[PDB]
């Protein structure tokens, strides 16, 4: 459950990181 | 790790970036509702 | 070329993501509607 909360933190962090990258490379 | 999770989380975030909603929670209901009904 | 996301976003998704892992729902998109509906409704 502690490892579950840490795993979810990474997946989100990864999804957001790529969502930012996508939006920058989509506007320009 | 369920298939389709990362894609899902990203898609939402990207729409939050495009549309700048005032209420993220309520925009989530709508974004995911639109996703389920889109098929 | 720099942007940002509101505060709350990553934690909002973390909470969703955590419950997905715990419960292992069969349909992730409908689980989202349910999960987030509760948030909206909780006030």
């Amino acid at each position: 459950d502690a490892e579950l909360v840490r795993l979810s933190k990474r997946l989100v962090e990864n999804a957001v990181l790529k969502a930012v990258q996508q939006y920058l490379e989509e506007t320009q | 790790i369920p298939p389709g999770l990362t894609e899902l989380l990203q898609g939402y975030t990207v729409e939050v970036l495009r549309q700048q909603p005032p209420d993220l929670v309520e925009f989530a209901v709508e974004y995911f509702t639109r996703l389920r009904e889109a098929r």
